[PDB]
Order: structure tokens, then C-alpha cells, then sequence
């Protein structure tokens, strides 16, 4: 039934996945134990896509947890919704990547990749018709980058039919949390553009702006950012897990979004983002959802769309609404911002009206835009990378791990090629 | 009994058929269970027990919507082996639905329809409901259509496909699917009734005065259309017309077989009181370009042929008078070489309004199956969008990556250009 | 006659030494002039190619067999040596497709044999000696004559033996110029979008990698590189590679007629006296069958082949339209041939067409994009 | 002492052996040189053929110090091969339509002699390949044709640069075993009567087909000075322009209405081999194009237009200048034609008169 396998690499990915699984379980009325207690049989109808059946009316997430240090997984297991996982799935090393991509893709990855791929196969064969894999990680750290790329390269070469979802947390432009995240990101995207086929670029600075300004939040704990990302991620597949007027799936939008194999990096966006007390003042209808979801103020990525053109846009809707409104408003925004859309793709909007809204909510929209504004982010990263490359800053930590600098040259050239593609299709 | 069977591919096909069959079982007082607490035998293979199974084959490559109908109020209505489901949707791919999943379920669906045909005594024809942008509704539909034309050839194959809207394209890749399925269907389609979502949207806006129209309402409208089409079979009228006479009356040439539908008395209940709903006025209404079910201007193209289906309390004298008046009209253009095309389908079974519906209780209704030159520009702009996509070779990797060649894209493109050429050369 | 003999021999030695000095000076001058003339003709010939080409599309049709000529065949109208007209006999095909006229650099008659091929190879090998990376593409459907033109038959060899002999005589002639040419033979197969080796049976892992010297220069790790010593050595290597590529071609059409064999001959000419080195490579690459995938048995790799062909078409049309970036990395075949496709590199594009009705759609497909290439 | 004799004998033997082998290698290299040079020339003429056949060029010249108060026109330059001119008279601007002309190359008043000689120089090499070459400067009076051809001692014209390049190439090719002889004939056509520019001995002069080539033309009674060095040909040109009787001071109708034909025949022979070449360079300075004799000019225009039309019959013998250049306008040859345009409002109609000839030239090819 088009089941999905969830992988979590790096501690960032692990925390994000913890949030994601708790929100999903909230959607389907699953207790920490795993005993179902919801009411709508629609939760059961597609419960298989994320939960394997368990004896005695329990359910376990079809999830894999990967790290190179135990501490995060210990926190997860200790935390609520920790016992929900099947304990066999927790795969972890002992060394730790140390924010070094070379380790996590050549030594610790080398020694742990089989110990995780075995349980990957075990989960895969426990499915009727495998739909695809969603990988949650970050491009900054060591394990979530090196291990993530290694797992992608592995999975692709023996599951070429399936689809890969990578919600890479792209490095921030200004508030850098790692002195060497240029190297990690540049090495990662080299694998990313080759194997996966849709990547959701997320930035922490953009999410800070979201929560602080739009949400009027003052304590932007990582819990809240992860909650936002998880809401987007559940909204991506709600069409798969639920009936609707236009049921879409990962396959459905995969072809819609990407005109060309390499250009598969998207900017997510979640519409209804009323602040703490402004919900009273604002009516919740399709116009608000659309106009809000099309604001540069609302993109989870830190790129301004107005600097480039939307190659392709998808708009997945939850709740009860009349698609007439959504048709006319997509037409409207296509007309007004015609400068913001590529000309040679008329009517470049994809609509996926589903039925069930998120709990406590009436209407919801998830935005996925494959705009050309990403090329500015890639230029920024390339500039940072080459800035600390020919000075060979921190190079020894990588070189002594079993890689050559021509690998850095390769990744840099490849990412420059990506930039060339985007700037070229800008016209 | 010259019975007919119906096919439903894709989300659109299945939703439409759901609305249709609910309307049908409403016509004959059939419970959702399948018993009536004669006429209906054309569409219901009623068994010895009071279980009137419909002659419907629902096919889809994803189990979602079909499972929903298997959970709806009509699960026990349908024969459980009728509802055929795949496992993964074609995802807007003509390629998937025609090469990689289509032939993996087509044997089963062909077998089931073969069984159904053997069940029928006098096989009248086939009804298929699908889309164009739909990956299934394009690839799978074309595959099944050519397969049937191989199997029977002689029977009547009627498409109720949904033409993509001129302004809104829900799927970014619609032009590719449309061009491919049209090229592969042209030579296997007897007559394809086209309809569009934008036009019916305008209709429910300015006539029903529905402000938030859902797919349910559009499906109600299409159900009314098809009910009018089949009334002559399911019921007795002054002039009954079967599906066989449609090919003869409408298409002048084998390729030019794309009529567009229209349904006149579409007023709301509150406005029903302010109008008498005369035969002449609804006849005029069905010629109003604002009332067409396809976003095209009949005023800008000559008509090839017009088929009019009247149901309810109608008098032939009035029909003849109204037709004469419309003949006297000036904006109503006609090509010379066919100067008399108005085949009439008077029937005296009034249409029935679904409870909870939007339409009003009307004494008489007419359905207009116009075929006109005014569709050439629709093909022109579709081909133009296709050329825009193909110039940059956008998305081509998905298709060539799953069964075809860009050379085949060019084949379909030039085939469509030839179609438009022939269409305009007939137009003069 | 002894005392005067000493004087006579001294005079003779003086005269012979003077002749030695003159011949040496004029020999150095003539070597320099020969090199200058060679490079002048290099630039002139490259200008000729660029004005008349740098993307050369050649079309050839094989003659039907004695039994297949009685099989129905279409009318072939050769308006000139550069345009060929294909018209399907079917009336409905005539009505819908209309006239199928096409423009190319040069049209081959079915009786043209291998002579025109050789006289197009001669400027091709000449430009290969210029130090230019040249790639050859044998495109077409199965049975259309691709194997007949590339490999050939014992009575009439294909392009490859003629090129080998021409290159060997050219390098042995240029040895008189003091040019030492090192020629490297590389063989690889592209199936299922993963590279293989033709010289080695053992299963190793290939990966595409840019060379140490330059980013634009590309090599493949872990390949069997053979230094060619004599022509017969190269012939034996090619025979072993053709024997290693043993699979269904027409009986089953499984992998052969569906594979991409890349034959790259890296030539490195060196001249120690003036310390100048010329680098070049020829790429004798045959394409896969362009037929629509109908075998449900193994349709996936056929779809991959279609991806490869479409990407090659996209790459070449990007070359024509002066596109800033050309998607070399979308496919393995394009990515490993990027040095031979961009810049001063020159491509011959060869197409074979079948003279029967069942290939009418495929013949038209083969011709149309090539004619579009000719237009731009 | 006999030991020295024996040593000298063996030294003579080794020296003769090494000399013989070195000479054999030398001759083989010379043969390779010749085989390379012939292919070089073939490639050069192939380049000439690929670049075109008519080679339309426009050379707009700046106004002089005495022309600063005149009214110019609106020169609309497009890319580098298309030019458009408009009269500043707004009343006639809407009555002229599209006065746009696209040629092979466009020369603006900032272009020096080197810019034109860049295009001209490969034709000297082509003439060295035994092919006839023609250079034409066309335009109205005052356009600049003489400046293109003769020029000034400060900025020399096309002819001196062609001579210098010719001699440089001759002395470069002397190592290639070939010897060349330069034959220079200076001639002027005024009213369909041929005038020798290197002698004041007035006689009767006629044109006859060559004794060894019925397609080639040799003119009787012409003096044919063999040029030894650029100084000799410069002296010959000096004497010719002295003999031209430049009547610009009194009776300008004589100089500004006469065609000036400068023919430079290149013949190349090769001993120890076979080589026959009769390639000639016809540096013709055409007369004024002003409307009114014009028999030669109209015949030249018609002949060029018919040649670009692949006409079955070419009217070669209907004028003195066409029949003079009958072997110089063959299919295998390469023709160059320059349009000199005065950038003045009073010359606007003469400008379009000069430009519509090339407008018909490129539309007929
Ligand atoms: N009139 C009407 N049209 C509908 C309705 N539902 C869907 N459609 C149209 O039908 C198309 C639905 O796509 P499908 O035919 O189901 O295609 P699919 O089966 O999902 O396969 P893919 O196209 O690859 O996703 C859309 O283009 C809609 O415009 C409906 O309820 N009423
Ligand atoms: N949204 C979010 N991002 C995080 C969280 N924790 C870490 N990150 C990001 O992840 C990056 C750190 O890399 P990480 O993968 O955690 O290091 P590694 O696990 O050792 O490879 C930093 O740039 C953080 O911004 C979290 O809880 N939420
Ligand atoms: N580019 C130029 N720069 C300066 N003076 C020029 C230029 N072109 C032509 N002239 C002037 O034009 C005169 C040459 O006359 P010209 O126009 O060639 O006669 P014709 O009318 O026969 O062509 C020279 O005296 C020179 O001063
Ligand atoms: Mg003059």
C-alpha cells in the first residue's frame, strides 16, 4: 500500500524525526504505547504506510534511527514516544563523526552501513509495494552528512525504481553553527544531485524569521522549529495517507516538480501561521492561505523568490474547501506575479486538495516551489567553500581521513554546474 | 435489450461514475442495496434475487478512491469483482499508464469486460469516463481503447473525456498527456464527448449561483448530461435515438469526432419561480455561448452538426418551431455542405433532481450535442503549450525514461497539426 | 702521388665539411619550415571544418537484400547530394505525414560503398592529427547497417580498420618529422547506466573522474589501458573486445543493438627537439537501437537507453544553440564524452536507416532531429 | 706520414657517406614540404570559397575639414554586417520606407587601412595559388574609392600593402623551390578606349583571347614591366599616376569619370617538378557612379548580377571593361567589391543608389 521507509541520520535528523513521529501519531490517534485510540477509520485505512502492524493491536513506526554517538538516541528513547520504536531499529556507532564528513562517509559509515542496510532490507521486505524513502538529516554536521550521502548512494544502487526524499537542513547564510559546514555541504550535494530526486532545502535563519515575526514567538526553541518542519512533512504525504478530491502522492508531484533530473531542490512553505493572538483578527479562507503561502516572508528556505523565477509550484491543501476557489486563486497568482514565473511553462501550478485537516485546524496548505532563487544560496555556499579552500583551512582533518583534494575540486565544480543550470534557466 | 456498459478510469472517471450511478439508481427507484422495492435492464444485469448489479467496470491504478467507493453507501451495489485497483498511480504519466502499469492490469480488466459482454444479449456500445491530464485517464484509457477496437471494432465506443481548462492546468504536464492520448485515440474512438471544468465552473457561478462549487456539483451536471444521452434507451419517447445513430448524425469524417455537450435548463430553485421554462426559451438558451460546457466561443466557429435531446413534457410542434427560428438566426453560423443537421431526440421522461442537489425541478429539459468549428483554437493552444514544453525538452526525461521516445512526441505533435489542418480545411 | 695526396685530401675534407655545415643549416631551416607549414595547415583545416561544420551529420541507407528488395520498399528521392526525400507508400501515411524531406551535410546512395566514408575520414584523421578531440557517433536502429559501416566485412572493412591503417601510416610518415606519437587504446561499455571493461573479464568498479591536469579532461578509474605497439596488436585488441561483447543482437536483441560501446584512442605526439607535445583522441562510439521499447521482458534498461539517447540529443542541440551550459552530467555517455563534444572538439554524426515500412516511423524519427541540427 | 694519408682516406669516406645520407634526408623533407604547401593552398582557397563569392563591403568615410558644415544622415548601424541610413528631413522620412542594407562586413569612418587589408590579404595568397583575384571600389564622386585604392603616403592604400605582402610571401616561398615573376600592366578605360599608363606612345590597343587558353585574355601592345622589388613597382605606380593626366584642377570630368585598371599577373614555375599558374590580381579603381560613358559601369553591374544568378550566358563582350575582366570573373575565381558612401544629406540619394546595387547582389545570391 505504497509504504514509506523513514531514515534519520545525524542528531539534527533524529530530533526532527522525533517531532515528526509524534505529530504523525497525533494525526492517527496513537498513544505512546502504540495502542490506537482514535475515532476515524481513515486513520486505520492507511495506517500501514507508516506503521507496521504489531501483535495485540499495537503499531510501530517504520522508522530507522542512525547516529554515531548514543546520546541523542538515549534522549529519544527516554523521551516520550521513545518506546514506540522497535528497539532493534536503533543503529548507532560509538566513535562519533565529530562534524567531519570524511569520517562519516569513509570510516564510521564504512563500518556501520551494512549494520543499518540489513534492517533496511528487513523493513523493505515487510512491505507490500514499497513507495519510497524519506531521509531526515542536516548538511552541516558530520554523521548526518557523510552517513546520509552514503546511505543514499547505497539505497539508490539497489532500489533504483523507488524515490528518495531528503529534507536536508541547508547551512544558514549568516549564523553559522560549524566552522567547516561549507566542506560538509559541498561534499554532500555532490552525492545529492546524483542519487536522490527531490530535496527539501530548509534553513534555520528562515525558520527563525518565521517563528519570531509571523508567529510572534520569543523563545524559538528547536522544538518549535522541528514542529514546523514536521507539519510541512506530514502535509506532503497527507494525500497519500488520506482521501481527497485530487489524491496526489510522492510519485505524483515528483514528476510535476522537476523539469530536469538535477533540478530537484525545493523550497517548502506552510500557509496558516497565525500568531499567538492574531488568530482572532484574521478570517481563515483560501484567499488568506494562498496570499500568505506566496510571501517571501513565509519560505522555509532563506532565498528570496523575487530574485528568480518559479520553475514549478505545488500546493497541497488539507481540509474541506471548494476547489473552485483554489483554481481561481492559482490563476490569479499566476497572473499577478508573471514576472516571478518562468514563461515557457504555462500554468506551472500543481494542486492536490486532500480532505482531512491537521488536528485543531480547519484549512491547511503546504507549498513546494522549485524556484530559481536557490542558485543564490548555492553561490553563497560556493563562495564560502572556495574562500576557505585555497587557504586549505581545516583541510588536513579531511585529507588525513582518506580523501584527496581533487574530490573537493569535483564537488565544487559539480555545484558550480548546478548554479549554471539555475542561472541559465532564469532566462 | 441493446444494453450498454460503462468504464471509469482515473480519479475523475470514478468520481463522475459515482455521481452517475447514484443518479441512475435514483431514476428507477433502486435502493443502494440493489433491489427495486424492463427499462433498467440496459444498465442493470438484475439477477434472480433482487440484486440489480450495474454494468460498470471501475479501474484505477491507485486503491484510494475505489476503496472509498467500496466504503461508501454503494459498496453492496456494485459487484465486488468489478472494482479493479492497481497499487501505484500513473502520476500524470502517459508513460506509466500506457506501458508500465497499464499492461499489468489490462489483462484482468479486459477479461472482466469480456465476461460482461458475454453476459449481455444485444451489445450496444461502450462508455468511458476519463481525463486528459490524468496519467491513468490518458495512458491506460488509450491502451484500453485500442485494445477494444482490436477486439470488437464494430461496436460503439463513446468517450466522455474531460478537456483540460484553457486557463487553469491542475497538472503541470497536462499538454503532454493530452497530445499523446489524442494521437493514440483518434483512430480508435467512435465519438468523444468533451467537457471542461472552467466552463462548468462559470455555469454554476452565473446560473446555479453557487458560490463554493465542489467537484460533486460538476459531477451532478455531467450525470444529468449522460442521463439525457441514455434516456432514449432507458425510456420510451416520441423519437428515440440510440448510440448507433450518433456516429452517423454527428461525425462527417472519421477524424472529426469531438462534439461538445450543453444542457439548457440549469437555473436554480429560486429563479425557477420567475420563469415558465418554455421549449423555445430553453432551446435558445442551449445556444448561448455562455451556456456551453466547454470554454470555447461557438460564435467564432461554424457548426458541423447539432443533436438535441428533449425529455419531459415536450411537444414536437414547439421543437420544430424553435429549430426553425434558430435556423433564421444570424450569429448561428453553419457550413453550407451540411445544411440540415438537427437530429432531434424528443423523449417524455422528465429529468429527476437528486435530493441535496442544486438543480430545480423542471418539466422539460434539453441536452445539446453540438459539433462545431469552434474547437479548432482549443487544439491550437494545446499544441502551442506542447511546443513550449518540448522546445526546452522539459519533463521529457520522465516519459522517455519510462517507455517512449521524443521522436514519438514529435509524431503525436505532427499528427495533431495535421488534425488541425484537416479541421480548418473542412471549416471553409 | 703521396705528398700532393695529403694536400688533396685536406682540400677534400674542407669541402666535405663545408657541405656538411650547409646541409645541416638548411636541414634545421627545413625542419622549422615543415613544422610551420604543418601548423598553418592545422589552423586552415580547422577553419574549414568550423565554417562548413564542427557538427557533421552524415546520412547513409544500406541496400536491401536480394530477397528484401522484393519486399516492399519506399520511394527514395535524392534531390541532390545533400537532401534526401523519404515517402511512405501507404496512402494514409502520405495523407497524414505528408512530404518527408530532410537536409544533411551529404546523402549516401545505397551503392556508395566505403569510398565516401574513407574520403570523409581523411579530413577527420587529419584534424585528429591537429591535436583535436574528435568523437564519432554511429546512430541508428538495428539491422540498418551500423555494424556494416563501423566494423565492416572481410571483403569491405568498416570505418575502424581504414582509420587504423590511415593513422598508422600518418604517424609513420610524421616520424620523419621527429614526432614520436604514443597511442593509447581504451575500451568500455555502457549498460544499465554503469560502465564496464571490454579488455578485462573480471568485474571491477568504474567511476568517471576528471584528469589530474585539467578539469575538462576526463578519464575513468580502473580501466585496462593498453599501449599500442603495432597495427596488428591493435587489431587483435579490437578483436578481443568484439569477442567480449558477445550477446543477443538480432536473434534476441537483448544487450547488443542496445549498448553503447565507446572506443577512445588517446594519441600523444611528442617532439623532443622543440619540446612540444600534441595531445588528441578519437572516439569511435556506436549507439544503441533507437526502436520504441516493446519488449516487456526488460523494458527498464530500454527506457534507460531512451534516456541516454534523449540526453545526447539535448546535448547536441544545446551545442548548436550556443547554450551557456550543456547538460553533460545528465547521462554517463555525455559526461564521459564532454571533452569530445565542446569547444574545438568536432563530432561526426552518422545515422543508418532501414529501407522498409516497419522502420518508417523510426526512419523519420532518426532523420527529423538530424535535419533540425542541420537547420541550426 | 702515410698514416695521415690513410686517416684522411677514411675521413673522406665517412664524410661522403654522411653527406649523401644527409642530402637524401634533405630532399625527402623538401618533397614533404611541397606536398604540405600544395594542401595549404588548397585549404586556403577552400576557405575563400566557404566565406562567400561576392564579398560585399561598405566603407563609409568621415567628412573632411572642408565638409564640417555639410548636413549628414542618420547612420543606423546593426551588429557588424548591416547598416541603415535615413535622411534627417522628417517630411521624407515617412516616404522612404526601409533603407536598410546587410552586407558581409561594415566599415565605419573610424576604420583604418589595416581593417580593409585584413580582409584583402588572404586574396593575395589565393592569387599565389594560380587564381584570378579582383578588387573593386565602387561609389559616387568623392566617396573615397581612390583613398581605398591609392590612399595617401601616410595611410597607404590597398595596392602598396598587397605588393609588400606579395613580396614577403615570394621570399618566404623561395625556400619551397618555387620561383615567381611579377608582371604589372597599368591601364585606363575612359570612353571604351584603352589607354596605357606606362607609356606616352599612343597606338592602337586591342583585346584578344590568349594563345594558350581560349578562356584567358591577353591585351596586345601593353607594356609588361617585370617587377623586381617593391621600389620598382612603386616607381611604376608613380609614373602611371603621372601619366594618368590628373585634370582635377582643370576639367575634372576626365579623372573622376575614368576606370583605372591595375593588373598584377603572378606566374609560378617549379623546376624538377610540374607547376603552371597564371593567377592575376586586377586592382580596378572604378569611376564615379553618378547618373548622366556609363556603358562599362552598367555592363559590369549586369555581368555581376547575372553571375550571381548563375545565368546561362554572361554579357562579357558588350563592353571594354567586362571583356578585359572576362577571365577574371570566372566561377572558380573570388571577387571583392567595396561600396564607398559619402555620409551627406545631398548624397543620400546617391548613397542609396550605390547601396541598392548590393541590396540586389545579396538578394540574388
Ligand atoms: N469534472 C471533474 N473533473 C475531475 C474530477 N476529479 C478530477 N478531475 C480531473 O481529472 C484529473 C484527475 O487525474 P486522473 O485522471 O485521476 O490521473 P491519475 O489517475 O491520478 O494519474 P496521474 O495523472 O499520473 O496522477 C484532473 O486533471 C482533474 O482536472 C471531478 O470530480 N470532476
Ligand atoms: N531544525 C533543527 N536543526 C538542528 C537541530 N539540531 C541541530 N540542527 C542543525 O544541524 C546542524 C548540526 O549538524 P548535525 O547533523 O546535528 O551534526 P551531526 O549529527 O554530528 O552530523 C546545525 O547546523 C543545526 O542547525 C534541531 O533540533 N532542529
Ligand atoms: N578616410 C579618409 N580620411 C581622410 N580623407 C579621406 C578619407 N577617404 C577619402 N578622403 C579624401 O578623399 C580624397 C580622395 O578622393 P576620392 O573620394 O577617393 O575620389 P573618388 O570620388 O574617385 O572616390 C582624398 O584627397 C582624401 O583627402
Ligand atoms: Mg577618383
Amino acid at each position: 500500500m505504497r509504504e514509506i521507509v523513514h531514515i534519520q541520520a545525524g542528531q539534527c535528523g533524529n530530533q526532527i524525526g522525533a517531532k515528526f513521529w509524534e505529530v504523525i501519531s497525533d494525526e492517527h490517534g496513537i498513544d505512546p504505547t502504540g495502542t490506537y485510540h482514535g475515532d476515524s477509520d481513515l486513520q486505520l485505512d492507511r495506517i500501514s504506510v507508516y506503521y507496521n502492524e504489531a501483535t495485540g493491536g499495537k503499531y510501530v513506526p517504520r522508522a530507522i534511527l542512525v547516529d554515531l554517538e548514543p546520546g541523542t538516541m538515549d534522549s529519544v528513547r527516554s523521551g516520550p514516544f521513545g518506546q514506540i520504536f522497535r528497539p532493534d531499529n536503533f543503529v548507532f556507532g560509538q566513535s562519533g563523526a565529530g562534524n567531519n564528513w570524511a569520517k562519516g562517509h569513509y570510516t564510521e559509515g564504512a563500518e556501520l552501513v551494512d549494520s543499518v542496510l540489513d534492517v533496511v532490507r528487513k523493513e523493505a521486505e515487510s512491505c507490500d509495494c514499497l513507495q519510497g524513502f524519506q531521509l531526515t538529516h542536516s548538511l552541516g554536521g558530520g554523521t548526518g552528512s557523510g552517513m546520509g550521502t552514503l546511505l543514499i548512494s547505497k539505497i539508490r544502487e539497489e532500489y533504483p525504481d523507488r524515490i528518495m526524499n531528503t529534507f536536508s537542513v541547508v547551512p544558514s547564510p549568516k549564523v553559522s553553527d560549524t566552522v567547516v559546514e561549507p566542506y560538509n555541504a559541498t561534499l554532500s550535494v555532490h552525492q545529492l544531485v546524483e542519487n536522490t530526486d527531490e530535496t527539501y532545502c530548509i534553513d534555520n535563519e528562515a525558520l527563525y524569521d518565521i517563528c519570531f515575526r509571523t508567529l510572534k514567538l520569543t523563545t524559538p526553541t528547536y522544538g518549535d522549529l522541528n514542529h514546523l518542519v514536521s507539519a510541512t512533512m506530514s502535509g506532503v504525504t497527507t494525500c497519500l495517507r488520506f482521501p481527497g478530491q485530487l489524491n496526489a502522492d510522492l510519485r505524483k508531484l515528483a514528476v510535476n516538480m522537476v523539469p530536469f533530473p538535477r533540478l530537484h531542490f525545493f523550497m517548502p512553505g506552510f500557509a496558516p501561521l497565525t500568531s499567538r493572538g492574531s488568530q482572532q483578527y484574521r478570517a481563515l479562507t483560501v484567499p488568506e492561505l494562498t496570499q500568505q503561502v506566496f510571501d517571501a516572508k513565509n519560505m522555509m528556505a532563506a532565498c528570496d523568490p523575487r530574485h528568480g523565477r518559479y520553475l514549478t509550484v505545488a500546493a497541497v491543501f488539507r481540509g474541506r474547501m471548494s476547489m473552485k476557489e483554489v483554481d481561481e486563486q492559482m490563476l490569479n497568482v499566476q497572473n499577478k506575479n508573471s514576472s516571478y514565473f518562468v514563461e515557457w511553462i504555462p500554468n506551472n501550478v500543481k494542486t492536490a486538495v486532500c480532505d482531512i485537516p491537521p488536528r485543531g485546524l480547519k484549512m491547511a496548505v503546504t507549498f513546494i516551489g522549485n524556484s530559481t532563487a536557490i542558485q543564490e544560496l548555492f553561490k553563497r555556499i560556493s563562495e564560502q567553500f572556495t574562500a576557505m579552500f585555497r587557504r586549505k583551512a581545516f583541510l588536513h582533518w579531511y585529507t588525513g581521513e582518506g580523501m584527496d583534494e581533487m574530490e573537493f575540486t569535483e564537488a565544487e565544480s559539480n555545484m558550480n554546474d548546478l548554479v549554471s543550470e539555475y542561472q541559465q534557466y532564469q532566462d | 435489450m441493446r444494453e450498454c456498459i460503462s468504464i471509469h478510469v482515473g480519479q475523475a472517471g470514478v468520481q463522475i461514475g459515482n455521481a452517475c450511478w447514484e443518479l441512475y439508481c435514483l431514476e428507477h427507484g433502486i435502493q443502494p442495496d440493489g433491489q427495486m422495492p424492463d427499462s433498467f435492464n440496459t444498465f442493470f444485469s438484475e439477477t434472480g434475487a433482487g440484486k440489480h448489479v450495474p454494468r460498470a467496470v471501475f479501474v484505477d491504478l491507485e486503491p484510494t478512491v475505489i476503496d472509498e467507493v467500496r466504503t461508501g453507501t454503494y459498496r453492496q451495489l456494485f459487484h465486488p469483482e468489478q472494482l479493479i485497483t492497481g497499487k501505484e498511480d500513473a502520476a500524470n504519466n502517459y508513460a506509466r499508464g500506457h506501458y508500465t502499469i497499464g499492461k499489468e492490469i489490462i489483462d484482468l480488466v479486459l477479461d472482466r469486460i469480456r465476461k460482461l459482454a458475454d453476459q449481455c444479449t444485444g451489445l450496444q456500445g461502450f462508455l468511458v469516463f476519463h481525463s486528459f491530464g490524468g496519467g491513468t485517464g490518458s495512458g491506460f484509457t488509450s491502451l484500453l481503447m485500442e485494445r477494444l477496437s482490436v477486439d470488437y471494432g464494430k461496436k460503439s465506443k463513446l468517450e466522455f473525456s474531460i478537456y483540460p481548462a484553457p486557463q487553469v492546468s491542475t497538472a503541470v504536464v497536462e499538454p503532454y498527456n493530452s497530445i499523446l492520448t489524442t494521437h493514440t485515440t483518434l483512430e480508435h474512438s467512435d465519438c468523444a464527448f468533451m467537457v471542461d471544468n472552467e466552463a462548468i465552473y462559470d455555469i454554476c457561478r452565473r446560473n446555479l449561483d453557487i458560490e463554493r462549487p465542489t467537484y460533486t456539483n460538476l459531477n451532478r451536471l455531467i450525470s444529468q448530461i449522460v442521463s439525457s444521452i441514455t434516456a432514449s434507451l432507458r425510456f420510451d419517447g416520441a423519437l428515440n435515438v440510440d448510440l448507433t445513430e450518433f456516429q452517423t448524425n454527428l461525425v462527417p469524417y472519421p477524424r472529426i469526432h469531438f462534439p461538445l455537450a450543453t444542457y439548457a435548463p440549469v437555473i436554480s430553485a429560486e429563479k425557477a419561480y420567475h420563469e415558465q421554462l418554455s421549449v423555445a426559451e430553453i432551446t435558445n438558451a442551449c445556444f448561448e455561448p455562455a451556456n456551453q460546457m466547454v470554454k470555447c466561443d461557438p460564435r467564432h466557429g461554424k457548426y458541423m452538426a447539432c443533436c438535441l435531446l428533449y425529455r419531459g413534457d415536450v411537444v414536437p410542434k414547439d421543437v420544430n418551431a424553435a429549430i426553425a427560428t434558430i435556423k433564421t438566426k444570424r450569429s448561428i453560423q453553419f457550413v453550407d455542405w451540411c445544411p440540415t443537421g438537427f437530429k432531434v431526440g424528443i423523449n417524455y421522461q422528465p429529468p429527476t433532481v437528486v435530493p441535496g442537489g442544486d438543480l430545480a425541478k423542471v418539466q422539460r429539459a434539453v441536452c445539446m450535442l453540438s459539433n462545431t468549428t469552434a474547437i479548432a483554437e482549443a487544439w491550437a493552444r494545446l499544441d502551442h503549450k506542447f511546443d513550449l514544453m518540448y522546445a526546452k525538452r522539459a519533463f521529457v526525461h520522465w516519459y522517455v525514461g519510462e517507455g517512449m521516445e521524443e521522436g514519438e512526441f514529435s509524431e503525436a505533435r505532427e499528427d495533431m497539426a495535421a488534425l488541425e489542418k484537416d479541421y480548418e480545411e473542412v471549416g471553409v | 702521388a703521396l705528398s700532393t695526396e695529403v694536400v688533396h685530401l685536406r682540400q677534400r675534407t674542407e669541402e666535405l665539411l663545408r657541405c656538411n655545415e650547409q646541409q645541416a643549416a638548411e636541414l634545421e631551416t627545413c625542419k622549422e619550415q615543415l613544422f610551420q607549414s604543418n601548423m598553418e595547415r592545422k589552423e586552415l583545416h580547422n577553419t574549414v571544418m568550423d565554417l562548413r561544420g564542427n557538427i557533421r551529420v552524415f546520412c547513409r541507407i544500406r541496400p536491401p537484400l536480394e530477397s528484401e528488395e522484393n519486399r516492399m520498399c519506399c520511394t527514395w528521392t535524392y534531390h541532390d547530394e545533400s537532401t534526401v526525400e523519404l515517402q511512405s507508400i501507404d496512402a494514409q501515411a502520405k495523407s497524414k505525414m505528408g512530404q518527408q524531406i530532410f537536409s544533411f551535410d551529404q546523402v549516401f546512395h545505397p551503392l556508395s560503398s566505403q569510398s565516401d566514408i574513407f574520403e570523409m575520414v581523411s579530413p577527420l584523421i587529419q584534424s585528429a592529427l591537429d591535436g583535436y578531440n574528435i568523437c564519432i557517433f554511429a546512430y541508428g536502429q538495428t539491422g540498418s547497417g551500423k555494424t556494416y559501416t563501423m566494423d565492416g566485412v572481410p571483403e569491405s572493412v568498416g570505418v575502424i580498420p581504414r582509420t587504423v591503417d590511415l593513422l598508422f601510416d600518418s604517424i609513420r610518415g610524421y616520424r620523419n618529422l621527429g614526432w614520436e606519437y604514443e597511442i593509447k587504446a581504451t575500451f568500455l561499455e555502457i549498460k544499465n547506466e554503469v560502465l564496464y571493461d571490454l579488455l578485462s573479464n573480471e568485474q571491477k568498479d568504474m567511476e568517471i573522474r576528471m584528469a589530474k591536469n585539467n578539469k575538462n579532461d576526463i578519464y575513468v578509474s580502473n580501466i585496462t589501458e593498453e599501449t599500442v605497439l603495432d597495427p596488428n596488436h591493435l587489431r587483435h585488441l579490437m578483436h578481443t573486445a568484439k569477442m567480449n561483447r558477445a550477446t543477443a543482437s538480432t536473434a534476441g536483441n537483448e544487450r547488443s543493438s542496445r549498448s553503447h560501446a565507446v572506443t577512445k584512442l588517446e594519441l600523444i605526439g611528442r617532439h623532443a627537439e622543440k619540446q612540444e607535445i600534441s595531445v588528441g583522441s578519437i572516439n569511435l562510439v556506436d549507439l544503441a537501437g533507437s526502436e520504441s521499447p516493446k519488449t516487456s521482458t526488460r523494458m527498464t534498461e530500454t527506457k534507460n537507453i531512451n534516456r541516454s539517447l534523449s540526453e545526447l540529443t539535448n546535448v547536441i542541440l544545446a551545442l548548436l544553440q550556443k547554450q551557456d551550459h550543456i547538460p553533460y552530467r545528465n547521462s554517463k555517455l555525455t559526461h564521459l564524452l564532454m571533452p569530445s563534444l565542446g569547444g574545438n572538439s568536432k563530432t561526426l554524426m552518422f545515422i543508418n536507416v532501414s529501407p522498409f515500412q516497419d522502420c518508417f516511423q523510426e526512419s523519420v524519427k532518426s532523420l527529423r532531429f538530424a535535419a533540425s541540427v542541420n537547420s541550426c
